[PDB]
Parts: structure tokens; sequence; C-alpha cells
């Protein structure tokens, strides 16, 4: 009669003590898309942090993270895209040196930017492989000329801070680079989602202090606009 | 090559859909219309029944 | 003067309604507002059951200076719970920890007071002070950290101007001009106090606004 | 290119002469024969029950034969097993991987599936010798994320996937017994017909096919939507279906006059639909949009019955009760919704 | 049926011109985001030109700014690329993607290899 009842009410009480226990554990850590190219270099980020859809948990200042990986998918991306609608940042890495590739990562950049269900999401910028782009440069082989016109006509910012011994010629093609993509981030999204780009290479040791603190920065953001503070 | 025998395929199945036996459009839409009629009486949603004979009330 | 009285009391209990009634109104800050808005609506009652028994006997005496302590204790944690956000909150109960830090602690040195009254200032006066003094150390950490965020939006692209306005608004809805004026002055002060804090923080509050329109197009 | 043109002309040629056929059939409009019968007016159904535990968005769900039960997939890494009548969970199932994007429960009521972009349909067992819920065997052989897989029999399992293809499990063995290709785009829903003697599935190519089981040819293909096909369900008798799309237009395709019979579509939605049901006459066809709400049309007149509006984020699934008792839907603000 | 038929394009001397014509049917053509894309001999499908619903947005790909110009007719459902100065490493497939969704200024896909809302495709060549 009533047994039935009193177990199934006792049975809930058990699931609900290990959904609280798996909800402290889900609040705390931090879930990241990573998303590039073939040639963008993403594999080499994956490897050097060391602490269908591949995982790459790190931890760092006791924080848990969680970084994924989506290849085991085709080219057609605009309907499993939609699942990571609330992770913390998106993690875009870009090919730097490639010139004729940076149109296509600028395209798929607005794509994600102006989406309708990751209008919310801040991306972390990664121009990845800038020792390639500086050979490029001062090889003076390829142009930015020819596949960005604009650039003719472009002044290096005067915020810029170089690394210690870098060619004019070449902060003002790295610097441009830069402007391309924060320029698609400031024309939509007022106050919503915010771009992080950092210049990197397949030598950076630790790379992800910089993910640790966008990611600090974006949740401290979040939490001013539910003030609406900021 | 695949790309020019992808069409080869193609053709055939569409083959397979020319030769069905279509009915006509009104008698097809009498079926659906029949079916709703006679099972209107067992639609709770459509006649909300009664609060003693509904379990989530 | 008697209506602005029923105005102060009037509006701080629309705005717990507000935020009680409503299940999308929720979360810990939600539950913060709440108790601020009820101590201040509070403090009003207790200053007119004082002057009545007085002019206009030590039962309300212990009363009000309990609800006293009791909204300038509510300013500082509300302070104190927006700065453990932008700071040591990165990894995280909370919420119920310093709900008796709220109410309980004010009242225990009220007890005190009137312990040493029991036979034969200080005792009350100073540990409100000591409340001031620390939520102006926070509103001074917050505003910094406001105006090192706003300048760093998106580095230089945008506009110095515009995050001004940006600044200057986050700004005033912080500053605890309501401490001030207790060490400045230890009439019609008291009278708007309730009734202001009610347009800003809960009427002009720009999603409790959405949310009621939410509401009116749910139900109409 | 001289022979592939000819390739591609006897397509075209052979596509024109399917239309003039269907057009022939088309004599008489839905509208018009359903006209004289009388409206079913206003429907208001009210929020019985409301589910709550899931952490994450809840992306699929799957109503049980007793009507009582129900399987919800959120993209958290749970699968929680509720119960209706008590608002009691029954099971918590942890999987492997979080990004879940649908989830079946067997028409017996023993195993539950689930999958995502693991590319797997896990399935699990429910009644174990010892009282607890353990993957049973794990489905692998899919290049594309599973969108949709459904219990055909205890032993039997469709699903679809995101690399254009559908195929027939045998979960014994674990090896497709059939594989169902022909679609371009990805497959984004899967519906079996009362008998399970067939089933359709729509794709992010604007069309939908009808599938033999036991063949495992394409009967015939339905076209008529204008963008990616979310959703799909049979019609009751099983001569019909409807099929929800991002162009926020349901339409009715019948399988017989091989034709779309009906859209239901009006000019203040403008949001993509997630899922469509019928209810159990058939008269009444639900559809989860993108605006938040669940519209009730009338199946015969394509009039908006009612609206179920109850939940904060996109209501992401939709299901009725095999008795038609009740229908639930699951939103991406992690609430389940009980409405009758 | 979603159809999208190209028109135009042939050979044509370096400098020349040569203009694109894409027959829309199948949708409502003013409803949706219109792409020009390219695949060379030996590459990957490459993004051209887009055009918002309006025809206010009409950004371009830069190799091609200049030169290249897109157009819009909504009462035609028709879609246009008028090239004023053809070079060599022009030659290419132009087809004519149109954007998934009907209302939404973000597009995804138009590249990929097995895009359902992209045309056959015509053949524009440059040689001396
Ligand atoms: C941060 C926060 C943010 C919100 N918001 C939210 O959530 N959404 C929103 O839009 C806002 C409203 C931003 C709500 C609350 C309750 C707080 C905590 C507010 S407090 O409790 O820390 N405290 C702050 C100090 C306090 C009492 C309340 N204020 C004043 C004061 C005096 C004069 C003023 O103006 C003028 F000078 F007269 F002109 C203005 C204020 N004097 C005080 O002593």
């Amino acid at each position: 009669q009533r047994n039935e009842e009193k177990a199934q009410r006792e049975a809930n009480k058990k699931i609900e003590k290990q959904l609280q226990k798996d909800k402290q554990v889900y609040r705390a850590t931090h879930r990241l898309l990573l998303l590039g190219a073939d040639n963008s270099g993403k594999s080499t980020i994956v490897k050097q942090m060391r602490i269908g859809i591949f995982e790459t948990k790190f931890q760092v200042d006791k924080v848990n993270f969680h970084m994924f990986d989506v290849g085991g998918q085709r080219d057609e991306r605009r309907k499993w895209i939609q699942c990571f609608n609330d992770v913390t940042a998106i993690i875009f890495v870009v090919d730097s040196s490639d010139y004729n590739r940076l149109q296509e990562a600028l395209n798929l950049f607005k794509s994600i930017w102006n989406n309708r269900w990751l209008r919310t999401i801040s991306v972390i910028l990664f121009l990845n492989k800038q020792d390639l782009l500086a050979e490029k440069v001062l090889a003076g082989k390829s142009k930015i000329e020819d596949y960005f016109p604009e650039f003719a006509r472009y002044t290096t910012p005067e915020d810029a801070t170089p690394e210690p011994g870098e060619d004019p010629r070449v902060t003002r093609a790295k610097y441009f680079i830069r402007d391309e993509f924060l320029r698609i981030s400031t024309a939509s999204g007022d106050g919503r989602h915010y771009c992080y780009p950092h210049f990197t290479c397949a030598v950076d040791t630790e790379n992800a202090r910089r993910i640790f603190n966008d990611c600090r920065d974006i949740i401290q953001r979040m939490h001013l606009r539910q003030y609406e503070l900021l | 090559t695949a790309s020019i025998a992808q069409a080869r395929k193609l053709v055939e199945q569409l083959k397979m859909e020319a030769n069905i036996d279509r009915i006509k459009v009104s008698k097809a839409a009498a079926d659906l219309m029949a079916y709703c009629e006679a099972h209107a009486k067992e639609d709770p949603l459509l006649t909300p029944v009664p609060a003693s004979e509904n379990p989530f009330r | 003067y008697t209506v602005g009285y029923s105005v102060s009391l009037a509006s701080l209990t629309v705005a717990v309604l507000i935020l009680a009634y409503f299940r999308r109104l929720h979360c810990t800050r939600n539950y913060i507002h709440m108790h601020l808005f009820l101590s201040f609506m509070l403090r009003a009652v207790s200053i007119f059951v004082k002057d009545a028994v007085l002019y206009s006997c030590r039962v309300a005496v212990t009363f009000f200076l309990y609800f006293l302590a009791t909204n300038y204790y509510w300013i500082l944690v509300e302070g104190l719970y927006l700065h453990s956000l932008i700071f040591m909150a990165f990894f995280s109960k909370y919420l119920w920890g310093f709900t008796v830090f709220g109410w309980g602690l004010p009242a225990v040195f009220v007890a005190v007071w009137v312990s040493v009254r029991a036979t034969l200032k200080w005792i009350i006066q100073v540990p409100i002070l000591a409340s001031i003094v620390l939520n102006f150390i926070l509103f001074i950490n917050i505003v910094r950290v406001l105006a090192t965020k706003l300048r760093e939006t998106n580095a230089g692209r945008c506009d110095t101007r515009q995050q001004y306005r940006k600044l200057l608004k986050s700004t005033l809805v912080l500053m605890p001009l309501f401490g001030v004026h207790y060490i400045v002055f230890m009439m019609l002060f008291n009278s708007f106090q309730g009734f202001f804090v009610a347009i800003i923080y809960c009427f002009c509050n720009g999603e409790v606004q959405a949310e009621i329109k939410k509401s009116w197009s749910r139900w109409t | 290119q001289s022979e592939l043109d000819q390739l591609r002309q006897e397509a075209e040629q052979l596509k024109n002469q399917i239309r003039d056929a269907r057009k022939a059939c088309a004599d008489a409009t839905l509208s018009q024969i359903t006209n004289n019968i009388d409206p079913v007016g206003r429907i208001q159904m009210r929020t019985r029950r409301t589910l709550r535990g899931h952490l994450a968005k809840i992306y699929a769900m799957h109503w049980g034969t007793d009507s009582r039960l129900l399987v919800s997939a959120s993209q958290d890494g749970k699968l929680i097993i509720w119960d209706s009548y008590t608002t009691n969970k029954v099971h918590a199932i942890p999987l492997r991987s979080s990004w879940v994007m649908t989830c079946a429960y067997a028409p017996s009521g023993n195993y539950v599936a689930c999958g995502g972009l693991d590319n797997i349909c896990s399935i699990y067992n429910l009644k174990t010798r010892e009282g607890n819920v353990r993957v049973s065997r794990e489905l692998a052989g899919h290049t594309g994320y599973l969108s949709c897989c459904r219990f055909l029999d205890d032993n039997q399992i469709v699903t679809s996937s995101g690399d254009t293809t559908c195929a027939l499990w045998d979960i014994e063995t674990g090896q497709q017994t059939t594989t169902f290709t022909g679609h371009t785009g990805d497959v984004m829903s899967l519906s079996l017909a009362p008998d399970t003697r067939l089933f359709v599935s729509g794709a992010c190519d604007a069309s939908a096919k009808l599938w033999d089981v036991r063949e495992g040819m394409c009967r015939q293909t339905f076209t008529g939507h204008e963008s990616d096909i979310n959703a799909i369900c049979f019609f009751p008798n099983g001569n019909a279906f409807a099929t929800g799309s991002d162009d926020a237009t349901c339409r009715l395709f019948d399988l017989r006059a091989d034709q779309e019979l009906m859209t239901y579509s009006h000019d203040n939605i403008i949001c993509g639909i997630t899922s469509v049901s019928f209810s159990k006459s058939g008269r009444l066809l639900l559809a989860g949009y993108d605006d938040f709400n669940c519209n009730v049309w009338d199946a015969l007149k394509a009039d908006r019955a009612g609206v179920l509006a109850g939940h904060d984020n996109r209501v992401s699934c939709l299901g009725v009760t095999d008795d038609g008792m009740a229908v639930a839907t699951g939103s991406w603000d992690s609430f389940l919704k009980i409405w009758n | 049926q979603v159809q999208l038929q190209e028109s135009g394009g042939g050979l044509v001397q370096p400098g020349g011109s040569l203009r694109l014509s894409c027959a829309a049917s199948g949708f409502t053509f003013s409803n949706y985001k219109m792409n020009w894309v390219r695949q060379a001999p030996g590459k990957g499908l490459e993004w051209v030109s887009d055009i918002s619903q309006s025809g206010a947005s009409i950004s371009y790909t830069g190799s091609v700014k200049g030169r290249f110009t897109i157009s819009r007719d909504n009462a035609k459902n028709t879609l246009y690329l008028q090239m004023n100065s053809l070079k060599p490493e022009d030659t290419a497939v132009y087809y004519c993607a149109r954007c998934p969704a009907p209302f939404t200024r973000d597009c995804f896909d138009v590249t990929s290899t097995t895009y359902a809302y992209r045309g056959q495709g015509t053949q524009v060549t440059v040689s001396s």
C-alpha cells in the first residue's frame, strides 16, 4: 500500500542529495569551447597547457577549467554550436602568419559574435604563431596590402606595447590583424560580451594565466551587469 | 570519380518515387477529418476532462 | 509632513512584495535587498513610536537603537556582499552565514547598553561609526574597480565621455550619504530617507521594470 | 561534362514530371474540406506540474508508454527519470559526455537511450539484477553528432545523426543492421510510425524522407520548407506527419497524397520551431518555438487555438502521452513543465 | 524546393568585365541574406561578398574591393555581382550561397563543402 510511496519518497531524497553535491562541482568548474582551424595551431595550445569531442582539464590557482575541442564533426557547425550557449568563454585561435585565411577566420568570428544564441559569450582571442608572422613580414615575400587594401592607410595605435626588440614594420602588421578582429567586436553587443585578444607563440610557456585572468574578468563583469553597474 | 558518379544514384532514387500510386487530396483530407471526428471524445486535451478523472489534478 | 511619512513606509512594503512574490526576482543579491528594504521600513516605524510615547517609555527607546544600528549594518553587508563578488567570489552557506550578522550582531551590544543602563552612548554609537567607516572603505575600493574596468572594456575602442556617464551613475548609487549624515548629526531628512531609497533601488531598477512588463504581458 | 550534362537533365526532367502528377491530385485543399466544421475554439491548458532538479538546460525528453514516467536529458551530464503523478525522481543517470542531444525511453520501460556530440547512442539498463543503472552497451559507428535515437523494439533502435545518415541498430550485437543514406544536410529529428514499419526524418536541407525499416530504401521525399527542419512527428493514424522548421512555419504532409496539405504560420511569429507534437485525436498540433512559447494549432483549420506561455528560455522539446492525457515541455531554463 | 540558378560567366580577357546573375526561387528572397562564394581550381571554397536583407551591409572580401560589386533586387528575386576588372586569379566557379536562417545577421556554413542552400555555380575563366 503506502510502502511503495514511502520507498519512492525516500528514494527521491537520495537523488536530491547527489544532485546538490553535483551542483557544487558544476558551478565551480569553468567550461571553455576551443574553436579554431586546421592551421590555427589548436593542438599546440592544448599540449603545452599541462595543468567526437576532446576534453582537456587544467587547474589554475585551485580553479578547475574544462576545455572542449570539437573535431569529430563535419564542417557545417550551425547546429552543434548551439550546445555551447552557456560556456564561460570561447577560445578562438587564429594563425596570424596565414594571410589568405585571415578573412575566413574573420568571417567565423563575425558569425559567432552575431549569433542569436552566442550573443552573451565572450571570446578569448589567441592570435597564434606570432614568430612566423615576424618572419614573413621581415622576409618581404608576402604583403598585407594584397589581401587587406586598408592596411596601406593604417597607423599603429598609440597604446601599443611591443616586446623588447621588434621592427616597427612588424608591430604595424601585428596590431592591424588584432584591429580587424576588434572592429567586429565593437560593432555589436554593447556591454553584453567582450573580446580578449592575445599575441601567442608556440613557445609561450604559461598561456593559461591569460585564460585564468580573462575568465576572472568575465565573471566579474557578469556580476557587475546584474547590478547594472557596468 | 565520386563527384561524377554521385548523380548515378540520384536518378535511380527519383525513378522509384515517380512510380507511386497517389490518391486525390480531396479524399486524402477526408481521411484526416474522419479520424479526428471519430476520436474527438477520446482526447483529454481537446475536451477538458472532469477534475476527478485527471491524475494531475 | 504626515504625507511624507506615508510614502516612506508605503513604497518600501511594495518593494518587498515585488521581490518576494516573484520567482524571477530571486538569487542571493535580491534576498539581500529585501532585508535592506525591511530595515529601512522598520526604522521609520520606530521613529514615530519613540516620539509618540515621549513627546508626540523605555520600551520604544531600546527598539529605536536596535533598528538604527540595523540600517547601517545592512548597508554595510550589502556593500560587503558586492565587494565579495568582485574580489573573493571566483570560487563562490554564505547567504545564511551572515544573515545572523545582519540582525543578531546589532542586537547583542544593544542589550549591553541596556544592561549598563539598568543601573547607575559610546556603547551603541561608535559601533555604528565603525560600520560607516568600514562601508566607506569598501565603497572606495569598488568605484576604483569600476573605473579600472570602464577604461579596459575594449581598450581604446570606447568613448571617454560615455564611460564618464557610466562611472558617475554607478558612483551615485553606492555612495553612503546616509552614513555621513549620522556622523555629522552625531527633520525632513528622516521623512524622505525611507521613500527616497525605493525610487532608485526598487523603482528605477531597470530589470524589475521589464519584469512587471513581463508580468502584465503574461496576465494581459 | 558532355555526358554529365545529361545526368543533370535526366534528374531535372524526371523531377519535373513528378510535379505535374502531384498537381493533378491537388483538386481541393485541406481548408476547403474542413471549412464547414466548427472550430475547436479557445484552448487553455494549465501547468499541472513543474519538474525541477536539472542543473543545465534540458535539451530533450521522452514520455513512457505508461504515460507516467519521463526521461529528460540536460547539457550537464544527467539523465533523470521523473514521475509525473508524484513529481518524484526515480533515477538519475550520470553520463560520460555532458553534451547529450537526445534521449529515448524503451516501450517496455526497461532501457533508456541517450547521445550527443560523443557520437554514441548509449543504452542504459534500468531493470538490472542489482537495481542500479549502468551503461548496457555503447552503439558507436556514427561519424556525426547524434541528434535523435528512438527505440524501435527492446533490441532494435533507429538513430539520426549529423553525418547526414540514419541507421538501424542491433543492441545485442552493437552493429548497424541497416543504413539510411540520402539526406544531404544534418538529420535533426526522427519519428517512427505507429506500426513501426516506416519512419520519417527531417534534415538540414529543407526536406523530409520516408524510410522503410525492413528495406532501407527511401520511399518518397517531401519538400516545401525554406530552411532547416528541426522537428517531425507522425499523425496518430500514421498517414500524415508535421514538420517544424526555422521558417517559423509548420507543414502537414500526407504520405498517400505525397503533398503538403496545410501550412501553420502567422505573421507575428518570426522565430524558429524546435518541437512539434499531435494530440491523441490529432486535432491539435503542438509546437515549441524560439520565442519561449508553445502554440496550439488547429490541424484542420490552421488557427492558433491557444498558447502555452510558461518558460523563461527557448522551448527545446515537447511530448504528449500515449493516452493523450497531458503534454510536457522542456526548455533551456532547465525546467520541465507538465500542461493539461 | 529551394533553388538557386546562376547565370552569366564565361571566357573574358584580363581587364574586362562580367555580370553574374543569380535567380532565386522556393523561398522569400527579401528575408534572407545572400552571399557570393567561389572555388578556385585546386583550392577550397572562398567567401567573396555578402549583402544584407534590405541591401545595406555590402561587405566584400578585400581582395575584390573596388573591382567587384554586389547588387540585389527583391522584387525580381535575383542577385547580382558586377565584376569590373577581371584578373587571372579570379578564375573560379562562383556560387550563390544563401544564409540558413531568415531573420539573422550572422551567416554560417556558406563555405562548407556540402552546403544545401548553395547553387550549382557558374564557371568564370580569365585567360589571354
Ligand atoms: C549597489 C546597489 C545596486 C542596486 N541596483 C540594482 O540591483 N539594480 C540597479 O539598477 C541598481 C539600483 C544600481 C540596488 C541596491 C539596493 C544596491 C545596494 C545599495 S546599499 O544598500 O549598499 N546602500 C548604498 C549607500 C546608500 C544606502 C544604500 N545609498 C545612498 C544614496 C544616497 C543618495 C543617492 O542619490 C542622491 F545623491 F541623492 F542623488 C543615492 C544613494 N546613501 C546610502 O547610505
